RNA sequence: AAAGAAUUUAAAACAUAUUAGAUUUAUCUGAUGUGUGAGACGGUGAUUUCUAGUUAAUCCUUUAAUAAUAAGGCUU
RNA sequence: UGGAAGUAUAAAUCGAAAAGGUGAUAGUAUUCAUCAAAGUCUAAAUAUUACAGGAAAACUGAUAGCAAAGAAGUACUGUGAA
RNA sequence: AGAUUUGAGUAUCGUAAGAGGACUCCCUUAACUUAAGCAUAUCAAUAAGGGAAGGAAGAAAAAAUAACAAUGAUUUCUUAAGUAAUGGCGAAUGAAAAAGAAAAAGACCAAGUUGAUA
């Protein structure tokens, strides 16, 4: 589309829309960012500030699979099985069969607590758990195991 | 933002256009077309293990490995010389890494080898396999004969109480533990009793003249896991109690406690 | 049910199965190396680690195998066979 | 080409020979020794920035976007005010969904009887239209191999088992099939109008259930 | 067998007996011409080891180098580089001594092909090798399975493009792993491929 | 002191005692039982929380686990 | 070299083994995991603007497109590379 | 005189040479340029010089990853990723296992053994 670019509405003009008293030469102050602690100090101040230094320790070979952990909070916790199985045992009691949100098959390891969960028993199978996240599965009359 | 645009070397150069890729998948197409046509069986792309996958963040998905170990050619009752031959990889490096995957893959190569067809190696019909068929008929029958026999008389328990609990599961979803109870101590008794056995060292190789019905790969006629549904328990006593956060807190302590025990030990 | 994600015990319950393979020599070894060593003798190097032993030097001739074989399971492993020398002689 | 204009090895004269500072060729002898160079405003020089093969010729677009056109541009051949707006001649036909019955799709194998067809349920004064409306380009399209510019006639939208008559309706002027599973906005809106005379099958129409679902 | 113990003899090669017998081979390889072949092989367990089979076809050539570094050519030692590459001294080759002596062998016999080659010696101011080369015309070479795979044409000069056991070191194929991660699959055809920006069809 | 069945049928390391064939040296090579390493029982209990006593460690890391030297982190 | 108390190659000195290497923070010790260097060969998936034979084109249409739509690397210049 | 070893000449049958180097495997310690100067660094396995081959070449069967519910020759593509790291920690340079695909094939010498030895 280089018909709706500015250079088809700016023919006719000498300067080509980059001013008389300052030309458009070629530098305006380096190449990149250089000048980064000289002349451009007000931009890496104002706009980046803690770009310039060092801040913590070295991982000389960082293993990016160890620290995986995907979480979900407990009122998302339904919406794995869905609206319809939830709304199918919603009088269930103990003794009697509940469904098993086996959050490691789904992707989500950790289970956070956030947000309100159904007043419905239910069991819930993942690998982490969170102090508040226990309290608010078992307060609502369910439980929490762990895989793997 | 801060750009960072590695172009200040040569790029122009190091450019790679793909162009040719509508022709590569054209020229790979029209070579198994005219790969299968030769024998059907060099693209059935020989059959390959159910491995999981290393890390922690793919240590629940299956896929395909490469190669048998030799421990479960050894217990699906294959040779190792002819299982090459007949459209299965062997991976002789390869360790066992648990006894879980020694039944999962002997369970793959049993299935396979029960769907396997071979035609005979001579085509004409005087070849001594089909000859030695018909020779060996009459020991086939008897072997039949008494395999069939003491296969229905030993499951004669296992039967019934597994058609039990079956047909108990379908009053409950329209007592169930009874048919499970008795179901659980039948096959603790089935597992003493064969402990307290040697075997064929190898099964034979189905060598049969058929239709020719050729199929392109073997590992999408055998499915690596088993659909899956929802799952649900019973939800008991005993499990709205479990302290889950409280397991990890001790676990992950122990671990950091094996310091403290080896620096006190040392003085 | 389904084992813990952290600790010493750590994993899905399953059952792990392999030989620790031992690459050492034969018993005909222990001719083919006297065999040599007559015909050979000793280093430069182990003929002075020797002077060393003697005079009961045990320390020195561990720092003088080091220099001139560069690693501390080295040294201990050639200061044994030049004092298992000492004692046949 | 990549050395195209650049193959020369000028080097500026400089100033103080009254002459201006582009690159010169140097030697001698030649009425091409002293001339322009490299610079883009010269003759037999390199021009403003080079056209290199690795541009942007194709371009995406996402899936659910690209199938929101498809059913918008199907949506608009069955309004007649838009299909004859957009050039077509459906003053005569009985339906603008047209139909016909797949039995009769069947037995057409020569183009003689594609043609008869088109003439029955009076979809031919849209095939007279390109036969008697074929002319030349105009330009450098006629250098290139371009010559003829025809019109659009109708698209017989087939099905799965239409596949013999395909050989059919592929000779007469104007008259372009797609199957279809294979539909597009290049083939249902050509030069961006919209409304295309779409002369379906019945194998085809009773699909587009199964294809596009509905809006529930 | 009898080569278990001179497999064991030859690796002791401080011992009074060898020194004094590679100081006799250094001598008479002092006098005698840089490259000139040599009957039978003189560290035999090596030279059958390395491929040498006492066949027809089969030659043994022995190649004198002269070690030690050398100065960067330049003359009168003026380079007009920057002082990052203003050094003359202390500039080591990467292509080792053998791979060096392996190619000058190969240039002066080209008829032949280079299979390997072992040492054989050293003094203050040379190092002795002993290449063996191969005669791939040679009727018995060509009627070998296991080893007319050297008739090939792109076996062509073998050491010169860096495929001998001497000359595949100085590419840096000893071992495998992270340890090699640029030496992959050869030391510029992986730099090649890294260093690629491929632009798909439909790009973004 | 109070709540707590724990998931289910195809096996390799060889730590062990016994034999058979050999060796003389910094001695090996085979094979047969055993447990090891074992998991399928409201009441028992594996296991976790609480209350005080005692011992040991205690800012984080060196990415298979520990240790004492070393090095790297955070604040000033 | 990204490889940081040294990832790879080479040179000078030194230089093993009743084997051992790796687990990228140097060191020693005890476990554990996985391999077993210092010889060789091996088709298939891959690359290409030498060159030759083809097909295409939202490419240029004689100051454009290769430098060359004609006896073009030809006429012409230089001792010479050019 | 004879049995060997080593080194030559002559004759017969064959072999390398030169052209090409777009792509392939390499030897070499360039600079303009960037750092708003500049000297380490970037340009840079880049230009020039030099060697060798094929229709493809190079690599190839673990002294490899990993710390797992474990994988398993090599090559090529997607992703990891402008990430871990390196750097007058400045300008800038910058991978790999895991995971998804194309293709899949493994075999030999030396050492060891059998010697009325071939």
């Amino acid at each position: 589309a280089t018909r709706f670019r500015q250079t088809r509405r700016r023919r006719g003009h000498v300067s080509m829309g980059y001013g008389r008293i300052g030309k458009h030469r070629k530098q305006r102050g380096g190449r990149g960012n250089a000048g980064g602690q000289h002349h451009r100090k007000t931009w890496f101040t104002t706009f980046h500030p803690d770009y310039f230094g060092k801040h913590g320790m070295r991982v000389f070979h960082l293993k990016a699979n160890k620290y995986y952990c995907p979480s979900i909070n407990v009122d998302s916790l339904w919406s794995l099985v869905g609206k319809d199985v939830q709304a199918q045992y919603k009088n269930a009691k103990v003794g009697e069969e509940v469904p098993v949100i086996d959050c490691v098959k789904h992707g989500y390891f950790k289970v956070l607590g956030k947000g309100f969960l159904p007043k419905q028993p239910v069991i819930v199978r993942a690998r982490y758990f969170s102090e508040k996240a226990q309290q608010k599965i078992k307060a609502v009359g369910g439980a929490c195991e762990l895989t793997a | 933002a801060v750009s960072n645009i590695h172009f200040c070397k040569d790029w122009r150069s190091k450019v790679h256009t793909w162009f040719k890729q509508p022709f590569r998948k054209i020229r790979r197409h029209q070579t198994r077309v005219e790969k299968a046509k030769a024998v059907f069986p060099a693209t059935i792309k020989s059959l390959k293990p159910s491995v999981h996958c290393m890390n922690q963040r793919f240590n629940y998905k299956l896929r395909l490995g490469r190669g048998f170990t030799l421990k479960e050619l050894r217990a699906a009752k294959i040779d190792k010389n002819l299982a090459r031959t007949i459209g299965i990889a062997v991976d002789p490096r390869r360790k066992e890494s648990s006894k879980e995957c020694l039944n999962r893959n002997a369970q793959r190569l049993t299935e396979y080898m029960n769907r396997l067809v071979v035609l005979p190696k001579v085509h004409a019909a005087t070849a001594k396999r089909l000859v030695l068929n018909k020779k060996n008929a009459e020991a086939k029958t008897k072997k039949a004969a008494e395999i069939k026999k003491f296969i229905a008389e030993h499951n004669k328990t296992i039967k019934e109480l597994k058609i039990k609990v079956a047909a108990a599961k379908k009053d409950y979803a329209k007592e169930l533990k009874a048919c499970l109870k008795g179901l659980k101590k039948a096959q603790v008794a089935f597992a003493a009793q064969v402990a307290k056995k040697k075997t064929k060292q190898f099964n034979k190789l189905p060598v049969q003249q058929k239709e020719a019905k050729q199929v392109l790969d073997a590992n999408k006629v055998i499915r690596l896991t088993a659909p899956c549904t929802l799952e649900t328990k019973t939800l008991t006593k005993g499990m709205k109690a479990f302290d889950a956060v409280a397991h990890l807190r001790k676990a992950k302590n122990v671990a950091k406690a094996v310091s403290g025990i080896v620096k006190g030990q040392k003085k | 049910m389904a084992g813990i994600a952290v600790g010493l015990k750590r994993g899905y319950p399953v059952h792990t199965m392999t030989a620790k393979r031992h690459y050492g020599v034969t018993k005909r070894k222990h001719v083919v190396n006297d065999v040599i060593r007559e015909a050979c003798g000793f280093s430069a190097y182990e003929r002075h680690m020797m002077d060393l032993l003697r005079r009961g030097l045990d320390k020195k001739a561990l720092k003088y195998a080091k220099k001139h074989l560069g690693t501390h399971k080295r040294g201990l492993a050639k200061r044994d066979e030049i004092q298992r020398a000492l004692e046949a002689i | 080409s990549t050395e195209a204009g650049k193959q020369h090895s000028a080097i500026s004269w400089g100033t103080g020979r009254a002459v201006a500072r582009i690159p010169r060729i140097s030697g001698s002898g030649s009425g091409r020794n002293g001339q322009g160079a490299f610079g883009n405003m010269t003759r037999k020089g390199h021009m403003f920035s080079p056209l290199k093969n690795f541009r942007k010729w194709q371009r995406k677009t996402p899936k659910q976007m690209r199938r929101f056109a498809v059913a918008s541009c199907i949506a608009a051949s069955a309004v007649p005010a838009l299909v004859s707006a957009r050039g077509h001649h459906i003053a005569g036909v009985p339906q603008i969904p047209l139909v016909v019955n797949s039995k009769s799709i069947s037995v057409i194998k020569k183009t003689k009887q594609a043609v008869y067809l088109l003439k029955k349920i009076n979809a031919y004064s849209d095939v007279l239209k390109v036969i008697a409306s074929k002319t030349v380009r105009a330009g450098q399209g006629k250098m290139r191999g371009r010559k003829i510019k025809e019109r659009k006639g109708p698209l017989v939208v087939y099905g799965n088992d239409d596949l013999q008559a395909v050989k059919a309706f592929r000779n007469i002027p104007g008259v372009d099939t797609c199957r279809v599973e294979n539909l597009s906005v290049l083939n249902l809106a050509p030069g961006c109008h919209m409304g295309r005379f779409i002369i379906w099958t019945e194998s085809a129409f009773k699909k587009l259930n199964t294809i596009f679902g509905t809006q529930k | 067998g009898a080569y278990k113990y001179i497999n064991a003899l030859n690796r002791k090669k401080q011992s009074d007996v060898l020194r004094f017998l590679r100081r006799i081979r250094c001598w008479e390889l002092r006098h005698l011409p840089r490259i000139h072949r040599v009957a039978r092989p003189t560290n035999p367990e090596r030279a059958r080891r390395l491929g040498y089979k006492p066949k027809s076809g089969f030659v043994i050539y022995s190649v004198r180098i002269h070690r030690g570094n050398r100065k960067v050519s330049a003359r009168k030692g003026i380079v007009h580089r920057k002082p990052a590459c203003q050094g003359i001294h202390k500039i080591k080759r990467v292509k080792s001594l053998q791979a060096i002596a392996e190619q000058r062998v190969g240039k002066h016999c080209g008829a032949l092909r280079v299979l390997n080659s072992y040492f054989i010696g050293q003094d203050s101011t040379y190092r002795f090798f002993e290449v063996i080369l191969v005669d791939p015309f040679n009727a018995a070479i060509r009627n070998d399975p296991k080893m007319n795979w050297i008739c090939a044409d792109k076996q062509k000069r073998r050491e010169a493009r860096g495929l001998t056991s001497a000359a595949k070191k100085s590419r840096g194929f000893t071992g495998k792993g992270r340890r090699y991660n640029k030496i992959g699959a050869g030391a510029r055809g992986n730099l090649k491929r890294r260093n690629l920006l491929q632009l798909k069809r439909y790009r973004s």
